[PDB]
């Protein structure tokens, strides 16, 4: 039931709101207020899935989507089946995200560490606000969202990213897109030397933390440091989407054209053209 | 509120520390310096950096490489050093045009392509053997070399041993900003629709995780910065309350955890995977797939829609409509 | 006539599917969450073949350890449900419990690849200094978070290793005795040092070392989990709901 | 750097599919206001009297016409093709009948080539039509055309740059991105799949697995191909002023049903009717031009989407001459 070092941190406190009422733990899970709201959010997000689940073509969990409204409808109540399921599930999902966002606040305050993760986990919910909110009241439609299909999603994606002939040439993807593979090739390096030092072979000592500094500065010639390339990481990791969201949100409201063509402020500078 | 997981208030200084290797140590080069500013968000110290002759050879035939294309790049612009600085993201090295099949392509279409990827691919070696024998020589794993080796193998996968198990150089991807971009799409298109390859899915969901985990690992390490949290090494080896608070954060949120040294197994893999899954979908592309949608429509995945507008014929098909 | 179709209405592209799940899920199940179980298990109130470290100075540990000695927590049980938090009987703080916890870690003093002692003050690091433009805090005064003056700083303590300053040494006003803190716990100022973390009365319980010129593991926890307790336990506002 | 909301979008295709034009107001608009320059169709006249073929003495194509008629047809032309230089720009001043001025030969083979596209292509220009004025407007030779490699500018009225002249290698690549969209797509999709018939558009194969005999070596259309087709999109998007959903649902590219819009099939008789225009009408007028006219390989302008949509998804925004000029077709 409890980790052989777990006890001694199962004290009361560490509640934003609700005080002894919801400050228990279920299992291995703490709950919270924030964890029961998640809680209702979820299941009537994941009932309201279910009812338009069955109500569609398919039951081939790859191929079910339930997608928005048309574009006539606005900003407004779109019907139930016509898209009015899809803005349901919107709040839903965006209630239990906020819910776990704080409920993580709670357990960061009993445990007295920072408030890094969920303070990290905004930058996906915003991310999320970026595509099923601001750029559609940017652009006048509900209907501009992408749907929710495992497979279906990504349709969505293709034909957004072509709506602009070449989405590549997006410098905010392309900002975006870098840290992606910069953060990904940043982790197999920290993974790695951790896991470098500590298994080292045969029957080889353990090293230290000269023993990683020493081989970056051999390998690269510079050593960042061990605290140090935790804030990289969470910069690195962070700034996929804090750059991303502007390539996004500017492609229909600020830009129109294709993206290409936007490098002629470069390209049709006078003096060189 | 830790000010100091925002950055290093206060910035010790000292004399210079030397891991000596088994060997090499008098390969090592130069005189180490201090950033002021640097020091505040990482480590003061930059250089020394080791030589040797992987590490060299890593440089003889990576300049040679880039030799190879920046001489390409200029005769495209026939040579107008303003109309280089312009031009440049959208000047490119290509493969043939023309259908050769394997056989060595002319200089004037792709075989200067072939050859400045050669020299990538001795440099890409070159520097994996300084990866490999730096860890060796300080008597450390070799956890990181065999990463970056499936992400070599990625780019020999899409360089070279695709365009051969489909027997064509043509296949391969161009040298340039724009015209490697370029690629991505031509390369989708002839497969129909990447976002229909199951290995791609892979290749986004840890590439995608890769994100996640490290967002969250460095959350967590900050978060535990207090009490001595980044000192990895030895909290695996004897616990501290610092790791302690964490995996029960995790424990209390998702319901299991991991251990200071598991959580570093966990990205490491997930790094990884991205390169393997990004080269199993592509080994797959061409030899035994041609049109990954179709792909998906014949296994039964692909989703599917009404019509908005009418359903609309393909005009090749009707009574008397030209070729 | 294709390639990569087989018997049946089966081709290659989806076997390797397949096998592409079974090794994740292989890995996932049977290894990484393995590894995870190497710490905090067997579960009180499916494991590995355990895992010996040889230590570079000396020495080796086997993961997870068993302590000889079971440390008693003042706490006790609020409700009869299996999932019940716990409440501090005596001084929370003091006891170190719950934020203010400390792990058993070794009473061995953190060691630099050489043999040196890692964490030192700069009264030993002869060698070491503040970089030209960055505050020296020693003899600047450290105010609490009832804004009282609890001391005045009186050294650093850098890490040798990395080079990295770690804690900081004050005197404590009245009681004739030094205090290490974590500098995570320390706005650092031009003219002052703020803890908004503990009050002013407290810092003369902080956890006293043994030794005047060096800190054991145990001890880096012990001083580090005081300062984190506070931040529940400084008065009985911070423990209860914010709204 | 950028363009202020709002964006005008429509929807082609499924509610949360992102398939749909996305078009800025004030580009809109911009087009509209040249386009509307449109001259108005000149009153109808008296259909009664002689055909011109009779009445007068080199009319080898409108003779069917009574001169009343005729003469409209002739002031029409000229308000269309050389208004500021008038009737004399294709005519000897002392001699109508006279073909002593090239524009005359050349304006007689344009004339049958406007009532082919009239009566043999509705497939795309269905009954809103084509005149002289959709390639011309209101000059002899019109902004955009095409030759055997790129130009610039793509409106042949805005004095081109050392640089964007054709003499000059160095840009090259430039005028090469500016045809495609300010692709880095090292291909020319109008000499390659315009200009004339020997290319075939489509890449994608059409079965999952690789067809045996053709998935290997010498077999295959090389990657290029695929390369060339999207250079050709392109240009075809930016010649329209549109973009890919508009035509195709991105999920599968290479499918009609309902992966496709009406316009896209509209869009491919397009294709078939560009091609017929440049080979059989455009191209062998290079024997009728003087070569100040042609380009470096003695090659007559030729047409693109371009040169009657100049932006827009149709030219002059479904603007119609075909009732009131039913002598440029369609031809019974
Ligand atoms: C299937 C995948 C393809 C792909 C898809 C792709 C996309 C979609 C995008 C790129 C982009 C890029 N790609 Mg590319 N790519 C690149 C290189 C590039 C860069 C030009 C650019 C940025 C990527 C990045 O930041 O990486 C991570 C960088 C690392 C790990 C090195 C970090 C270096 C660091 C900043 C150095 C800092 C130190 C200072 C120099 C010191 C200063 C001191 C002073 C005194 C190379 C060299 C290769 C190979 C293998 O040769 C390659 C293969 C591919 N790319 C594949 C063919 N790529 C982006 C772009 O904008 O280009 C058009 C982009 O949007
Ligand atoms: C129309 C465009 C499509 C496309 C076409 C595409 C293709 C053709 C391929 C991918 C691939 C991939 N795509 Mg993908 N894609 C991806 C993401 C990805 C990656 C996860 C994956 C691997 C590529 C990589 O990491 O290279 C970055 C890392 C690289 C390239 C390795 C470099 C390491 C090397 C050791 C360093 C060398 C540097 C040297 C120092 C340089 C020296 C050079 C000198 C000598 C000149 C996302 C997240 C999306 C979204 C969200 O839309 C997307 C959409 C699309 N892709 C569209 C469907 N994509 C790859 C894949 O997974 O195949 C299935 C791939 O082959
Ligand atoms: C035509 C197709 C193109 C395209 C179209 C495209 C568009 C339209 C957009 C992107 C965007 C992006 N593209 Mg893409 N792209 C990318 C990569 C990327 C991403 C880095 C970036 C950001 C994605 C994002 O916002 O996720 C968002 C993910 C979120 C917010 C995750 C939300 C998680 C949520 C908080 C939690 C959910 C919890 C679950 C319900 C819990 C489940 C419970 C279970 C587990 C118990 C690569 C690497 C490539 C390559 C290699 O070719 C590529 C090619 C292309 N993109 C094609 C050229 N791309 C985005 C961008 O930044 O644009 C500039 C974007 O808007
Ligand atoms: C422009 C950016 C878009 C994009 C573009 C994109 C591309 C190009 C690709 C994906 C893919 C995926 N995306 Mg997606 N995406 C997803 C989720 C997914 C997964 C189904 C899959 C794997 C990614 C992964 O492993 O991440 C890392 C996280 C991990 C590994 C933790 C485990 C999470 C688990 C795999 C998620 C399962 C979600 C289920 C649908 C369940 C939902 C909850 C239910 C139970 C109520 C969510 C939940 C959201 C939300 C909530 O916004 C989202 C938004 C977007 N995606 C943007 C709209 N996505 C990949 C795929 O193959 O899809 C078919 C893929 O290739
Ligand atoms: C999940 C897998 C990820 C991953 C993993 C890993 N990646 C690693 C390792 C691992 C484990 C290391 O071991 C190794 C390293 O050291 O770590 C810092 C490495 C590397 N990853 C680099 C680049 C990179 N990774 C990318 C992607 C991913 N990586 C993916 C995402 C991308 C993208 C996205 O494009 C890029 C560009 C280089 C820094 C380095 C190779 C150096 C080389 O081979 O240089 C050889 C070439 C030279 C030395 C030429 C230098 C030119 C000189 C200046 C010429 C002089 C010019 C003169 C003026 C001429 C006249
Ligand atoms: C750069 C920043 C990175 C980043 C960072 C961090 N990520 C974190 C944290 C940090 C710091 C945590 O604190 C938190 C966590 O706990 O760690 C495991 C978390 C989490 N990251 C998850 C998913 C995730 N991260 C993604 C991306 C990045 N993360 C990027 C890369 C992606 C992508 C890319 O697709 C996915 C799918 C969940 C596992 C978890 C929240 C679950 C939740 O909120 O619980 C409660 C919610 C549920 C249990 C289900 C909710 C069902 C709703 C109501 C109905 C569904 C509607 C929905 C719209 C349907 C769409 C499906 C359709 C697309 C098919
Ligand atoms: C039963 C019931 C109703 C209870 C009520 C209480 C309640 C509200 C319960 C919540 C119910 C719900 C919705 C639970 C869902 C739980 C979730 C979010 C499940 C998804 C988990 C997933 C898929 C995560 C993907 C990320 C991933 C690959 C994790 C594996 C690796 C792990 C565990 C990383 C976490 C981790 C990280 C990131 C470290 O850095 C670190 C550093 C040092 C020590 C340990 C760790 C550590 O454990
Ligand atoms: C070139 C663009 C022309 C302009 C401008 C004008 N005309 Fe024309 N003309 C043109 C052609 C190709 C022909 C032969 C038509 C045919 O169907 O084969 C003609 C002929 C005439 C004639 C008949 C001359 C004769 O056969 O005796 C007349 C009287 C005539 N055109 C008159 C005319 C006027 C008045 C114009 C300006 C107002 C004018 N034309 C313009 C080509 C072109
Ligand atoms: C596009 C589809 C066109 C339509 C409709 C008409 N013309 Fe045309 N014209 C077109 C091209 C590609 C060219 C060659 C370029 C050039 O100007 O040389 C022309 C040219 C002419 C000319 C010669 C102008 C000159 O070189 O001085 C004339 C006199 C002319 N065209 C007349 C003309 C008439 C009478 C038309 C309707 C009956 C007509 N054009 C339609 C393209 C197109
Ligand atoms: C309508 C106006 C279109 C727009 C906008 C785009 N394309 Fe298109 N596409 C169109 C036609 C008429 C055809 C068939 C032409 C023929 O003669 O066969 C195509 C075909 C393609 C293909 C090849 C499909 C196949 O069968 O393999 C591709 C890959 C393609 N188109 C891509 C594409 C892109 C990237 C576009 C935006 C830049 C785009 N198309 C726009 C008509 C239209
Ligand atoms: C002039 C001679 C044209 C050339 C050359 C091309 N097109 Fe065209 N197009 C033209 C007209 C007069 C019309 C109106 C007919 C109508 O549908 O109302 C069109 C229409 C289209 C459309 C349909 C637009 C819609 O329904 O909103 C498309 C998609 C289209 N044309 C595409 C297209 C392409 C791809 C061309 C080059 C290959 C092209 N057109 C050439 C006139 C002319
Ligand atoms: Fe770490």
């Amino acid at each position: 039931a409890l980790l052989s070092f777990e006890r001694k941190y199962r004290v009361r406190g560490g509640t934003l709101i609700g005080g002894d009422l919801f400050d228990f733990w279920v299992g291995p899970y703490f709950v919270g207020f924030f964890g029961v709201s998640a809680i209702f959010f979820i299941f009537l997000g994941v009932s309201l899935i279910g009812y338009a689940a069955s109500q569609g073509p398919t039951w081939d969990p790859f191929a079910i989507s339930i997608n928005p409204p048309d574009l006539k409808y606005g900003l407004g109540a779109a019907p139930l089946l016509e898209g009015g399921f899809w803005q349901a599930i919107t709040v839903c999902a965006l209630g239990a995200f906020i819910s776990w966002m704080l409920r993580e606040v709670e357990i960061s305050r009993k445990l007295g560490i920072g408030w890094h993760v969920p303070l990290a986990f905004c930058v996906p919910i915003f991310m999320f606000c970026v595509l099923q909110v601001f750029r559609p009241l940017l652009l006048g439609s509900w209907g501009h969202a992408f749907p929710y299909g495992i497979l279906s999603h990504l349709d969505w994606v293709n034909n957004f990213g072509y709506q602009y002939l070449n989405w590549h040439y997006n410098p905010g993807h392309m900002s975006s897109v870098s840290f992606l593979f910069v953060n990904a090739m940043a982790l197999g390096l920290h993974g790695g030397l951790i896991l470098s030092v500590a298994n080292p072979g045969d029957g080889d000592k353990v090293k230290t933390a000269e023993h990683e500094n020493q081989y970056f500065r051999d390998v690269v010639g510079y050593s960042i440091g061990a605290l140090s390339i935790h804030r990289l990481g969470l910069f690195l990791a962070s700034n996929i989407f804090l750059t991303g969201a502007f390539g996004t949100i500017a492609s229909g409201p600020f830009w129109t054209r294709g993206w290409p063509e936007w490098w002629g402020w470069w390209l049709d500078i006078p003096f060189w053209s | 509120a830790d000010y100091q997981t925002i950055y290093t208030q206060i910035q010790a200084r000292g004399p210079h520390i030397t891991v000596s290797g088994e060997w090499g140590d008098n390969d090592r080069v130069g005189k180490p310096f201090y950033s002021y500013w640097l020091g505040k968000i990482g480590d003061a110290q930059i250089g020394p950096i080791y030589l040797g002759a992987s590490g060299i050879a890593a440089f003889a035939f990576g300049s040679t490489a880039i030799l190879i294309i920046l001489f390409n790049m200029a005769a495209e612009v026939h040579f107008d050093p303003l109309q280089f600085f312009r031009q440049f993201f959208w000047l490119g090295l290509y493969p043939p045009k023309a259908q050769y099949g394997m056989g060595i392509p002319p200089l004037h279409d792709g075989g200067w392509w072939l050859m400045a990827g050669l020299f990538m691919t001795l440099s890409l070696g070159s520097w994996w053997i300084r990866v490999y024998s730096r860890a060796r020589a300080l008597g450390l794993g070799t956890h990181i070399a065999w990463n970056f080796a499936a992400a070599i193998f990625f780019v020999l996968c899409i360089g070279c041993i695709h365009p051969t198990l489909v027997g064509s150089w043509s296949e391969g991807v161009p040298f340039g900003i724009w015209p490697h971009i370029d690629w991505l799409t031509a390369f989708s298109i002839r497969y129909g629709n990447f976002y229909y390859c199951p290995w791609h899915g892979f290749s986004i969901g840890f590439a995608y995780g890769c994100g996640l985990l490290f967002a969250a690992h460095g959350a967590t390490i900050l978060a535990v910065a207090r009490f001595g949290g980044d000192r990895e090494i030895e909290q695996i080896t004897d616990r501290g309350t610092a790791v302690e608070r964490a995996a029960l954060f995790w424990r209390w949120t998702i319901g299991f955890n991991a251990t200071i040294e598991s959580v570093h197994r966990w990205g490491w893999f997930f790094s990884l995977m991205v390169m393997v899954s990004a080269s199993v979908g592509i080994l797959l592309t061409g030899t035994f797939v041609d049109n990954w949608y179709l792909w998906c429509v014949k296994h039964g995945a692909a989703p599917d829609y009404p019509a908005y507008l009418p359903a609309t014929p393909d005009p090749a098909s009707l009574p008397g409509a030209p070729k | 006539m294709y390639h990569g179709a087989l018997a049946q209405h089966l081709d290659i592209a989806q076997l390797v599917w397949y096998a592409q799940w079974l090794v994740i899920w292989t890995v996932v199940l049977l290894y990484l969450r393995r590894e995870d179980r190497r710490e905090g298990y067997p579960l009180v109130e499916e494991l590995p073949y355990p895992k010996t470290f040889v230590l570079p100075h000396g020495g080796t540990v086997t993961v997870p350890r068993r302590r000889p000695e079971t440390r008693e927590l003042k706490l006790a049980q609020t409700d009869g449900f299996e999932g019940a938090p716990l409440q501090p009987t005596g001084n929370p703080l003091v006891d170190a419990v719950g934020p203010a916890s400390y792990a058993e870690r070794a009473e061995v003093v953190d060691a630099t690849v050489d043999g040196k002692a890692k964490i030192v003050p700069l009264r030993v690091a002869t060698d070491f200094s503040i970089a030209e433009g960055d505050v020296d805090p020693r003899g600047l005064p450290v105010v609490a978070a009832d804004g009282v003056e609890a001391g005045t700083v009186t050294d650093l303590w850098v890490d040798r290793s990395e080079h990295y300053f770690r804690y900081l040494e004050l005197s404590v006003a009245g009681s004739a005795r030094t205090a290490l803190i974590p500098l995570g716990f320390c706005d650092v100022k031009k003219d002052k040092i703020v803890v908004t973390s503990i009050l002013s009365e407290q810092f003369a319980n902080v956890p006293r070392l043994q030794s005047r010129d060096q800190i054991t593991l145990r001890e880096e926890d012990k001083v580090s989990a005081y300062y984190a307790g506070g931040l529940l336990y400084a008065t009985p506002e911070r423990a209860e709901s914010l709204l | 750097c950028f363009e202020p909301p709002p964006a005008t979008t429509t929807q082609t295709g499924f509610r949360g599919l992102s398939m749909g034009e996305v078009l800025h107001p004030a580009t809109v608009k911009a087009k509209k206001e040249r386009d509307a320059q449109y001259p108005p169709a000149l009153a109808a006249v008296k259909a009664e009297g002689p055909p011109v073929s009779q009445v007068y003495k080199n009319v080898k194509v409108l003779g069917n016409l009574t001169e009343a008629e005729f003469l409209r047809t002739m002031t029409a032309i000229t308000e269309w093709v050389s208004p500021q230089e008038g009737c004399t720009y294709c005519h000897d001043e002392n001699n109508l009948a006279s073909e002593a001025k090239y524009p005359y030969v050349v304006a007689r083979r344009m004339l049958e080539m406007t009532r082919a596209i009239n009566t043999n292509w509705t497939q795309h220009v269905a009954q809103t039509g084509v005149t002289c004025y959709t390639c011309h407007r209101g000059t002899p030779l019109p902004p955009y055309v095409r030759y055997l490699e790129p130009t610039l500018p793509l409106n042949n009225r805005e004095t081109p740059t050392h640089v964007e002249r054709v003499e000059t290698r160095s840009g090259y690549v430039v005028r090469l991105a500016k045809y495609t969209a300010y692709s880095a797509l090292n291909y020319d999709p109008f000499t390659m799949f315009l200009a004339n018939d020997k290319r075939q558009v489509r890449v994608v194969p059409q079965t999952a697995l690789p067809l045996v005999g053709v998935s290997r070596g010498k077999e295959r259309r090389p990657l290029s191909d695929a390369y060339a087709t999207f250079a050709l999109m392109m240009s075809i998007s930016d010649s329209l002023g549109t973009n890919c959903t508009f035509c195709h649902n991105a999920q599968t590219f290479e499918s009609w049903g309902k992966k496709s819009t009406p316009q896209r099939a509209i869009a491919w008789w397009g294709i078939r009717m560009v091609r017929d225009l440049n080979m059989n009408y455009l191209a062998p007028l290079n024997a009728s031009l003087p070569a100040s006219r042609l380009g470096r390989q003695g090659e007559a302008p030729q047409a693109d989407c371009r040169t009657c949509h100049q932006g827009v998804t149709k030219p002059l925004f479904g603007a119609s001459r075909l009732k009131d000029y039913p002598e440029l077709g369609p031809i019974k």
